[PDB]
């Protein structure tokens, strides 16, 4: 399928502030339609996939 | 006493059936500018029995998703709350919009509003007093109140202010059979006692609250009536010993210390008839880097023992102290659509 980024993987070795900032960036980037979001169950992993207002590398986007 | 989980279907921007939470002892609702966060607060007011006229809509059906623009998603919508109490099984309180009427349910048993609110009141949830809710601007509002404005606030919350009519009416009969005096002292004692039943509890608690908010034993805070014999007739004095400062009134406190003292008063007043959970809508708006972390850690400390904290916050220095984040984001659609993500902050150091 399409490229997909795991928020929980992105947050390895982060502190609370950095982890919260990555979680918030998913909300902002979803609002900007740069990504699409999927979460299966409460507190499961959150997966970002491409949205129609960003066509670059998601891996680079979240570096 | 714990709001465990909220379930929503087609309520304002929360289109479709959504699970909100589970909530932890300290949960922060966050997200970029949009309608969704404030719609979630209205969902909580709604499921706890709030009147339509207090939800800034003209009709009950206007709460159904899309009904504002003449395209309601369904003829029904609902909010439900799973409430947990130590030693008891979970109970689900649900309010369903069915056409133009509400339908109230406790564990899928249909009840009238009177019984619904009676059961919530037995839990400490008071929809008339909104004890479970701190609105936007409540800190800034309480910081601006003068001694006499605090007294009227205490007259309201204590239901002594509803004795104000019979009070001076029996005084009228007494100014003019030296027995209307005892009828006046009778109603005087009742107004005094209702006043002090509430006020003495608030005054007792405020010092420890101010201490914990300041994170300093050196701080202290004093509430007392200008008129000890008839407190309701005059103002309520509020004096603090701010950390490293002189004993000063509140209305003379430094801009940042002042908000901390207003916060202590706000919390002390809610300590009178506390709810088991506290929805704080941007209670950190009036904070700055002087006091943001102190207040956040106070909420954090309080959340373990005294009340479940559900905060709506725009400031990371505040909400990164929560155990959980409920992130609200928008979907593109005909109308504003809100959806949520849940994030467990306890997995990360700091």
């Amino acid at each position: 399928g399409a490229e997909s980024i795991s928020l929980l993987e992105l947050c390895r070795n982060t502190n609370r502030k950095q982890a919260a900032a990555k979680f918030y960036s998913f909300l902002v980037l979803k609002k900007q339609q740069a990504i699409e979001l999927t979460q299966e169950e409460p507190y499961s992993d959150i997966i970002a996939t491409p949205g129609p207002r960003f066509h670059g590398s998601l891996e680079v986007l979240f570096q | 006493g714990f709001l465990k989980l909220i379930e929503i279907e087609n309520f304002k921007s929360y289109k479709g059936r959504q699970i909100i939470g589970p909530f932890q002892r300290f949960t922060a609702i966050i997200g970029p500018n949009g309608s969704g966060k404030s719609n979630l607060m209205d969902a909580i007011s709604f499921v706890l029995g709030e009147k339509t006229s207090n939800l800034r809509v003209k009709t009950l059906r206007d709460l159904i998703h899309g009904a504002p623009v003449g395209k309601p998603a369904a003829n029904r919508a609902f909010v439900s709350m799973v409430y947990s109490e130590e030693g008891a099984e979970d109970r689900t309180f649900a309010r369903v919009i069915v056409g133009g009427s509400s339908e109230y349910k406790i564990n899928n048993k249909v009840v009238q509003l009177h019984e619904y609110s009676e059961e919530l009141e037995k839990l400490g949830i008071l929809i008339k007093a909104r004890n479970f809710l701190v609105f936007q601007g409540a800190v800034e509002s309480i910081a601006m109140k003068n001694p006499k404005e605090r007294t009227a606030l205490f007259e309201e919350i204590s239901r002594s202010g509803e004795l104000a009519q019979e009070y001076d009416k029996r005084k009228k009969e007494m100014v003019k059979a030296k027995k209307a005096k005892q009828a006046f002292e009778q109603i005087k004692k009742e107004r005094f006692d209702r006043f002090n039943a509430c006020f003495e509890s608030v005054a007792t608690n405020i010092d420890e609250i101010y201490k914990a908010l300041s994170r300093n034993s050196s701080a202290q805070a004093f509430l007392g009536p200008e008129n000890p014999e008839e407190p309701y007739l005059d103002g309520i004095n509020y004096n603090c010993v701010a950390p490293g400062k002189r004993f000063r009134p509140m209305d003379n406190l430094s801009g940042g210390e002042k908000t901390v003292a207003a916060l202590a008063l706000l919390f002390a007043i809610h300590s009178y008839k506390p709810a088991p959970f506290f929805v704080l809508d941007q209670i950190d708006a009036a904070l700055d880097n002087t006091n943001i972390g102190k207040v956040a850690n106070y909420i954090k400390e309080q959340s373990t023992c005294n009340f479940q904290a559900i905060v709506i916050s725009l400031k990371e220095e505040f909400y990164t102290k929560a155990e959980s984040l409920i992130g609200v984001y928008p979907e593109q659609g005909d109308c504003v659509i809100s959806k949520v993500l849940t994030f467990d902050l306890t997995k990360y150091p700091d």
